[PDB]
């Protein structure tokens, strides 16, 4: 079960401030003192219990990009699952980044056209706040009529920035697209919504503490779950502290945050506040095997 | 006027203190909890002894069936016929 | 796995009092019936006849009785005590034990074969020979739990 | 007790109000900046009433920047403000200390304190103590230096230290801070020395659980977050806007247990706090 | 060997460094030296124990009187820090009664940004007699004067704390120095060794960046 993640972009796109951020557990002020990546930089992490993913955090510099399209195109190129490319809204050549993104769509079509396609507008921080929307959609139709072109009829694009919890939904839904047996999970998370009574169940990673799925897929906030995984991460950064691990959460004996398993962690708001918390805790033991 | 004030002054230090004193009172530690003692075993012949101790020979001589027989029985019917408690369900529910 | 609502609805009707018609005798509801665990001693699941102070108060309850119940499980000496009632259902052999806990009747019986325990606490004129009656039918209609350990 | 915020102009007033109190007597109400450039001060410009209504006086040098001329501008407006009132507390928070070495840090303030006192001297004010606080934004020292400020100005100081020692004593807790919802200026805790790296823990704990209560509204905070080698964190909101947050170890006792008997020692807490009227 | 319970103590109440209920455990004087390892045998490097010399002292009378267990007390900042304890933990208490025996030998200092006169040195060193120290205390002369405690030996052993004695050869470095270099302009500077440099472009290209370099380091 081995993933092929491609990580490419334009020089100072923020590639491996993504990959350091979300995998190597940095700080967005820890990003700054980060060097150039020279050529390909490898990275082997292991997603769940039996996921690994190769990532790959290309250089992004004119010199390696004339490289990879001439001479390791039948390498870089070949068993690839996902491509990520990462767009910075600050550069001033942005015909040479479409030109860069379609020799890339090209190269993937005639070497994996299976793959799948994802685009992050990255560094969408310093765009006011009344012009980011339309911009993200400014450049996204014109990367669609660039995507349908070299094959992919889908491209799915996220606005990120280290500044913000954006930047976990899309290496969710990045991540999601490659994990296995997801229909297994989802049916298995109903069946424990409904014996729990359970208002929302959403089940994580242990690690990463991105969203791996939810129990259904009063009005909520529609990005509650990067919310909640940047929440979980600044809460791991702080139990850091006291030199041990976090391992349970139960606030207004509503939500409960439990270590699930080796691998997961599962998010639990239920609809009745007078349950006892042994109850909750035992039944969250009980389902420990049973999504192992 | 300001001695009135100290004297409001003392009077509130005498509250605080007896807040501090009725609020420090009702303190348990896992101590009194393990070995508070409170829990003890009864039954309603020693209940009964100890309300007549706190209170304060042989009585009785040694000398119908149907209705006793009768009644007896229709007791400890009656007393088994609410204990009859029937669950709305399942209790433990499988994958 | 377990189920909330059914077992709370258990809880609730073991507190339904008894209203004897052929002699005008009666008694008062449970003050609370809960089912707690045979380790920690705290609630798994609990009910009441009639908010969060008494819930504190009832866990802190719960706590002492596990905590008396426990050296009472692990004791053979003196077993011949007439505040035992020790009742095999089914071929399971458990131990029922009966408590006074100022002005309160407090009865507990291990589920038997498992690591729970069944508690109804009612007040100081409730008789105990019913409560021995009531924790007995409970514990007889209770076979789906046996066996049950905590994870 | 409303306290007024002085220094002059880009020293850092406004920013230190956003990140503290936007992120009476105890809570964290608005307080006032007030832009001091130099200038001849006007004798009795109707601000006697002013500077009675204020607590505790906070004045802001910028570390950066030249600030002997500051030190006498501080020391003009001290001039009139203790004269009008002695029972002011005066503040003094030597603000932007992010980018300095340890020693130049001391010897900075040992030569602010010191200029100070000669001025004061000169002047001929008696009897004044100014403390002096080195705080910074992008760290905890801001948040414990409006925590000296606002202790300063609760009378009711030594009893809650009581209260929360004794609680601590028969609980088993590490460490009780009683925050306050907003602004997580801690306002009493125990005799136990206050560790940054506990008050960083509790401080990000009070975020996580107002950002996760937040992210599902519309139908009494409590939190228990336990760690792996069993050291317990609760939160238990207070009367008003304060709010309790306690480390606890387990010391190798039952965790169901410690968390029933937390639980009623610290109702027992807030029961013997709402007699009292620290709230507000 | 005794047994006691970890406590830390702000500077309000007490300016010791480390302080020891004197009730409790008699068999130690007031004037004692008394080790404070955190290991009862087999030690332990991994997990993390040291051992930490001072001398007696009893506790404040505020926190005796109100008391709460914690028969050993150390002030919070450095002594905390380096000794990486809970609030409430476990430690262990001797009574080594060969002060002189168990002086130290080189008890290294810094005056770094401060003038001190030889005689200065002199009474700060007769001020650190019969007072026990630890590795990078920064110790007050005069309330403005800073050291740091950078080296405590004994025994060829470089122990993180010690006891300064009679007979403890403390020494003064200076951080902050006046320095003459003299350089010797010869015929041999033009040279080439070995390898193929000259010399002076050994003193130009590696001497004194290397020497700027550990100074500012
Ligand atoms: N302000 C801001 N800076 C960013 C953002 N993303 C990346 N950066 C900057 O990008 C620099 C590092 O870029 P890097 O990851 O090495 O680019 P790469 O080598 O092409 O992957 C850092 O100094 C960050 O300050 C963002 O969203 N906002
Ligand atoms: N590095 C640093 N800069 C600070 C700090 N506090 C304030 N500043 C700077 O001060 C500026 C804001 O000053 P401001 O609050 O508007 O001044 P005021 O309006 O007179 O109160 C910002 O541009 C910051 O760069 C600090 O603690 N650290
Ligand atoms: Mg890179």
């Amino acid at each position: 079960n081995r993933k092929k993640l491609l990580l490419m972009g334009r020089s100072g796109s923020g590639k491996s401030s993504m990959r350091s951020i979300i995998f190597s557990n940095y700080s967005a002020f820890d990003t700054r003192r980060l060097g150039a990546t020279i050529d390909v930089e490898h990275s082997h992490l292991r997603f769940l219990g039996n996921m690994t993913l190769n990532l790959w955090d290309c250089g992004g510099q004119d010199v390696f990009m004339e490289n990879y399209f001439t001479k390791q195109k039948d390498h870089i190129f070949q068993m690839v699952q996902v491509l990520i490319h990462v767009f910075d809204v600050e550069s001033t050549e942005v015909l040479k980044d479409i030109e860069i993104f379609a020799k890339a769509l090209k190269q993937l079509r005639k070497y994996s056209p299976d793959a799948k396609i994802f685009v992050l507008l990255h560094k969408m921080d310093l765009v006011q706040l009344d012009k980011r929307e339309e911009l993200f959609q400014i450049m996204m139709k014109n990367l669609s009529e660039t995507s349908s072109e070299f094959g992919f009829p889908n491209l799915i694009g996220f606005p990120t920035s280290i500044w913000d919890e954006s930047l976990y939904k899309a290496w969710s839904q990045i991540v999601c697209s490659l994990i296995p047996n997801m229909s297994n999970h989802q049916s298995n998370l109903k069946k424990f919504k409904e014996i729990m009574n359970a208002l929302e169940i959403i089940l994580f990673e242990r690690t990463t503490f991105l969203v791996i799925c939810s129990s259904n897929g009063v009005l909520l906030d529609p990005k509650r779950f990067e919310k909640i995984s940047n929440i979980m991460k600044n809460f791991k950064q702080s139990c850091t502290k006291l030199k041990s691990g976090f391992k349970t959460l139960i606030l207004n004996n509503n939500i409960y945050v439990s270590e699930l398993s080796s691998n997961m962690v599962c998010f639990i708001v239920l609809k009745d506040m007078n349950i006892p918390q042994e109850l909750v805790l035992e039944n969250i033991k009980k389902a420990k095997e049973f999504f192992q | 006027k300001e001695h009135e004030h100290e004297q409001k002054l003392l009077a509130r230090e005498q509250e605080l203190r007896d807040i501090v004193a009725n609020t420090n009172d009702k303190l348990i530690d896992i101590s009194m909890i393990n070995n508070s003692g409170i829990v003890i075993q009864g039954t309603d012949l020693q209940e009964a002894l100890d309300k007549r101790q706190q209170e304060e020979t042989n009585t009785f001589t040694l000398l119908s069936k149907e209705q006793l027989k009768k009644l007896h029985s229709n007791i400890l019917n009656e007393i088994f016929s609410q204990s009859q408690v029937n669950k709305p369900g399942p209790l433990t529910v499988p994958f | 796995m377990l189920h909330s609502k059914n077992v709370k609805g258990f809880l609730e009707n073991t507190l339904k009092p008894y209203d004897l018609h052929s002699v005008d005798f009666k008694t008062s509801s449970l003050q609370s019936s809960m089912i707690i665990t045979a380790t920690n001693g705290g609630i798994l699941s609990y009910a009441t006849s009639n908010e969060i102070n008494s819930v504190n108060n009832l866990k802190m309850m719960s706590l002492l009785i596990k905590d008396k119940w426990s050296e009472d499980e692990n004791d053979t000496e003196e077993q011949h005590s007439n505040s035992c009632y020790p009742v095999e259902i089914d071929s399971f052999k458990t131990k029922i034990y009966t408590y006074e806990m100022e002005d309160l009747h407090t009865c507990v019986a291990q589920i038997p074969n498992s690591d729970l325990l069944l508690l109804f606490i009612a007040e100081g004129s409730f008789p105990y020979g019913l409560l021995v009656i009531k924790i007995e039918r409970a514990m007889r209609e209770l076979t789906d739990l046996f066996g049950y350990k905590l994870g | 007790a409303m306290v007024l915020l002085m220094g002059v102009r880009r020293c850092g007033k406004s920013s230190i109000c956003k990140v503290v109190f936007h992120n009476s007597t105890l809570i964290d109400l608005a307080v006032m900046e007030l832009p001091g450039q130099l200038n001849y001060f006007e004798p009795s410009y109707d601000s006697e009433r002013l500077f009675k209504s204020v607590g505790a006086l906070v004045y802001v040098i910028d570390s950066q920047d030249e600030y002997i001329n500051a030190i006498t501008n501080l020391a003009m407006i001290i001039e009139y403000a203790y004269k009008v009132n002695p029972s002011i507390n005066i503040e003094v928070l030597i603000h932007k200390v992010d980018g300095l070495s340890e020693d130049f840090k001391v010897d900075a303030q040992r030569d602010i304190m010191q200029r100070t006192g000669e001025e004061l001297l000169e002047l001929g004010l008696d009897g004044v103590q100014v403390s002096f606080y080195l705080t910074s934004i992008f760290d905890h020292s801001i948040y414990e230096a409006f925590s000296r400020i606002v202790q300063k100005l609760i009378p009711e100081l030594s009893f809650l230290e009581n209260m929360l020692d004794n609680l601590i004593q028969h609980s088993k807790i590490e460490k009780a801070f009683l925050f306050d919802v907003n602004s997580k200026i801690y306002v009493s805790t125990d005799s136990n020395p206050v560790d940054i790296q506990m008050y960083e823990v509790c401080s990000e704990f009070i975020d996580v659980t107002i950002d996760l209560f937040d992210l599902y509204k519309a139908p009494e905070l409590q939190n228990v977050s336990q760690l792996a080698n069993g050291v317990i964190i609760y939160l238990r909101q207070m009367i008003r806007g304060l709010a309790l947050v306690a480390i606890i170890r387990p010391n190798g006792t039952d965790m169901e247990s410690c968390l029933t008997v937390a639980d009623y020692n610290i109702d027992i807490f807030k029961k013997g706090l709402e007699d009292i009227w620290a709230n507000a | 060997a005794y047994q006691a319970e970890l406590g830390y103590h702000e500077s309000r109440f007490s300016e010791n460094l480390v302080m020891l209920n004197l009730v409790e455990f008699p068999d130690i004087k007031p004037g004692d030296l008394v080790e404070l390892k955190t290991y009862h045998k087999n030690p332990s490097a991994s997990n993390g124990d040291k051992k930490i010399y001072f001398i007696a002292k009893d506790f404040d009378g505020e926190t005796k009187r109100r008391a709460k267990t914690s028969n050993v007390s150390i002030l919070s900042g450095q002594l905390q820090t380096l000794l990486d304890l809970p609030s409430r933990s476990r430690i262990w208490i001797k009574l080594k009664p060969n002060k002189f025996d168990l002086q130290a030998d080189v008890v290294e200092f810094n005056i770094k940004d401060c003038l001190l006169n030889r005689g200065d040195m002199w009474v700060l060193s007769s001020k650190l007699v019969d007072t026990c120290v630890f590795m990078d205390q920064r110790l007050a002369f005069l309330d403005s004067i800073r050291g740091t405690i950078k080296g405590i030996y004994r025994n060829g052993k470089k122990i993180v704390s010690g006891y300064i004695g009679e007979q403890t050869r403390i020494i003064f470095r200076s951080e902050s120095a006046r320095l003459i270099f003299l350089i010797q302009i010869t015929d041999e500077m033009w040279n080439f060794e070995e390898t193929g440099e000259q010399l002076f472009q050994k003193m130009v290209n590696s001497f004194f960046p290397k020497i700027f370099k550990k100074w500012k380091d």
